[PDB]
């Protein structure tokens, strides 16, 4: 998609996705979704890549040259800058990140004032303006220049809205957390800490080179030998942006995302949440996740792959629950795009709700 | 007389609040006595400055939840429980903070600054009445309850 | 008396932050006057509390780039700034918050707490010693030993 | 020509566009990468509105060819030379735009020993800026830049100011006009932390207000200041902090050269003034030649503009130069003009002599 693809505009740092690249969408963006309301509030957040701090100083410089408002949020998973750009009625959200994807790799994600994706248009209309030589746009000189609120403690609002999302403190649980080195390092060591449970860490260590390194949900052996070592109840396994969700069983096996989504949506027609009794899902899910959802008398519809057509499909349905089998869940009920600590904090309801082990409760779903 | 520099302190506090989304609940003592009020909180008895009203405000934390007290030119304490207005004329808006905000108002002089959660609106309560969508200006010309 | 309140707050505050690994820098002052260090701060003079603690030390605050200094049985200012101790013996690449605690109790009599934003672990600097992953226990015996 | 007087400068964004700000740092850092294949850049700014996006694109440029990047947030220019040479850093940058009016802003460099850059480095910077093809290198993973910020430079910088005083000076009122600018928060530390009666105007910046008739180029909001509080003296401070004027008693201007006449005098009667000279500019008044001799102080002139003051203090090794401007240079301080050092000086003479403002400017007349 020239510049926007599925998950924005990504690419190698510097040399594909460059800095003046960066200050070019910051500009244009910012334009295209200023035209009604005179000085827009972008605010923007990042993963701990080390391109994330250059990416970051292009796209405010570029965001400041047409007069937006911008709302510095530091590093915070892409679900946080969701529930941050909607819970403030501002007109978009930006996530630098590239999820799961190494370090050498960066990208720019939009979100709108819904917390949803850029409507395909506006896109367009950027990309249009990426390809006119002549930088015509407007330049807002003295006063009407750009604005700048650093919000760093906007991620303690999001853990407040996480943290009332769990039906009571996880007292009397132990949990392994593999953050990836990513964006959920600070947050959920202090969320699951602040639900009373014993949390025990890897991957929570950042340093701008070892995101993604042999760690996070496209790594999950490591967390797999680490529950067998501390013999935690279970393992959370999310990735660089925090968007998806790994788990790993007392037994060190791994629970991916079918497995999640079937207890998940279990638990909620226990209790009676789940809209409908239905389940939004991929082509990439497994025969024996729709065999159990059958069994539990959950019906369920399947859609193309990547998440855009998940959440039409939970849009257009008004269905409460969807997923892949990344760990990518959406429950619309909180969030509007993929939320790993959420999954995880739904996934904790579950066990203490149930008191059955991990390995128990996704043993009740079957794969071919 | 050199109680500007305080009123700067807040004022800078609380637009710092609203211009993002932290809600706020700020008291101030007048001339009825608040002890009754104070000594259900989290006692602090410190030098004012904007930097601690908004790290007191801030989601998660401990002593957040209810109303810090301002005393003789000093945050007397924090997380204090404030009576609710049984009066009616304005639910609707939610309440809570608001309606906390205003029972205090009829028993006290006490001048109480409020922000919204929600809208990020700046509010006010003075012998019962609420005064809604301040402006940054505003607020401080009315903080001229000192002499 | 007066010690075991103040005391219980400081581990309270202590443990708090350990259990969300929130980097802390909290110097207690004994004999030695620093008041050179607390007019670098952000001066509070308040009661102390361990919600008011937990509060001056949030990830990322106006109260938080610096460290706590407690006179008395008062905290006397936050943010206050210590000088750096470029010792050999501090464990590499933790340094910042612990190498100004190191360097603070080079200079003075100063007891001073530190909370890992890493790990999570107590540690604690006496006379340029520093002494990495205290128990509870630990901090609760050291605290009375002052 | 991109490197004037003052470095680049220009209006924001129309003018001074965000992407000159990222080609000037991706140059220059290219220029002083040439030792150590990761320079340490540090940045700081005014408060001007532009400050955030110029150090933005500057941070961008910066990390595209692999220096460190510290940032230092709001400090005064004296502050960026000081920070850079007491750390041993590769380069220092400003984002400024003293005194001049909101809307314009600039970038100015300083090198490692504390001076601006040497003219061949700026040459080639410029040479880089010509060439339409970027073909410098582009690092990627972990051979891209690194940026610590380093807020806490300021405290550093002010603990450097504050032990620069003979004493604290208790008892004296002084009013301080900081032009809303970069030595709003430090000027208002330091002299209360040194036991001074502090009454402050144009303290309070915004982005906006910024030498907005207040700062040493339009004293007069300072000069009615001081008569209404009845202070000892006023200082007016510019934009960036690098200039100083006075203000007695009496709410008179105490332009640059009483001052560098009542510093130098002082520091003569403490013996640290080198070889009892005093560089100074064409544009100095006679009169203060003549209470230069009056006390047996010699005296070098030069061209305006600071860089032939500097030359001079450079190659003679001279304790102390300057401006009418208030631009004061203490060499054995600082390198480049200091508002709060000058100003420290100042409150020296005063306590040490225990005389008034104007008393002490009326030894040199105009």
């Amino acid at each position: 998609g020239k510049y926007f693809g599925t998950d924005g505009v990504r690419g190698v740092a510097n040399s594909e996705l460059t800095p003046e690249l960066a200050f070019k969408v910051g500009r244009f963006g910012g334009y295209v979704l200023t035209k009604d309301k005179q000085r827009p509030k972008v605010l923007i957040g990042r993963d701990t890549r080390i391109s994330g701090h250059m990416l970051e100083g292009a796209l405010v410089a570029g965001l400041l040259s047409i007069g937006a408002e911008v709302m510095r949020l530091g590093v915070i998973s892409t679900p946080g800058v969701s529930y941050l750009t909607k819970a403030m009625d501002a007109e978009a959200g930006v996530m630098i990140s590239a999820s799961h994807n190494p370090v050498q790799d960066n990208g720019i994600k939009f979100f709108g004032g819904d917390g949803f994706k850029l409507s395909d248009e506006q896109e367009a209309e950027i990309e249009r303006l990426m390809d006119e030589p002549e930088d015509k746009l407007p330049r807002p000189v003295g006063a009407d220049l750009g604005l700048v609120n650093d919000y760093f403690e906007g991620g303690q609002k999001y853990l407040q809205f996480l943290k009332q999302t769990a039906d009571e403190d996880f007292t009397g649980i132990h949990v392994a957390l593999d953050c990836a080195n990513g964006a959920t390092s600070s947050l959920a060591t202090h969320l699951f800490a602040d639900l009373d449970a014993d949390v025990s860490t890897m991957g929570t260590s950042p340093n701008g080179l070892n995101i993604n390194d042999g760690v996070g949900s496209t790594h999950p052996e490591a967390l797999s030998a680490f529950v067998k070592e501390k013999n935690a109840d279970l393992g959370l396994a999310f990735d660089g942006d925090g968007d998806r969700l790994i788990a790993v069983d007392e037994k060190g096996n791994i629970v991916d995302g079918d497995q999640i989504m079937y207890i998940c949506s279990k638990h909620l027609k226990s209790e009676g949440r789940l809209k409908d009794d239905t389940v939004v899902s991929t082509v990439m899910s497994n025969l024996g996740f729709y065999k159990a959802l059958e069994k539990e008398g959950i019906k369920s519809v399947q859609t193309a792959v990547g998440d855009r057509y998940v959440v039409e499909a939970m849009k257009k349905d008004g269905y409460n629950v969807g997923g892949e089998q990344s760990g990518h869940l959406i429950f619309l009920d909180y969030n509007t795009t993929g939320d790993g600590l959420l999954s995880a904090i739904m996934l904790m309801n579950t066990l203490k709700a149930t008191g059955k082990p991990l390995s128990e409760l996704a043993a009740e779903m079957q794969k071919f | 007389e050199a109680q500007q520099k305080t009123i700067e302190a807040i004022t800078k506090a609380i637009n710092y609040m609203a211009k993002r989304r932290i809600g706020a609940l700020l008291t101030i003592e007048r001339d009825t006595g608040m002890g009754d009020y104070i000594e259900t909180g989290i006692p602090l008895n410190a030098k004012v400055s904007s930097e601690l009203l908004i790290n007191i405000f801030i989601p998660n934390t401990p002593l957040h939840d209810g109303a810090v007290i301002m005393k003789n030119n000093e945050i007397a304490a924090a997380a204090c429980y404030l009576p609710l207005s049984e009066s009616p004329f304005i639910s609707k808006e939610l309440g809570t903070r608001h309606r906390a905000a205003v029972g205090i108002s009829e028993v006290t002089d006490s001048l109480t600054i409020i922000v919204s959660e929600e809208t990020g609106g700046v509010s006010v309560a003075k012998n019962g009445d609420l005064h809604r969508e301040l402006t940054e200006e505003a607020l401080k010309e009315m903080l001229e309850a000192e002499f």
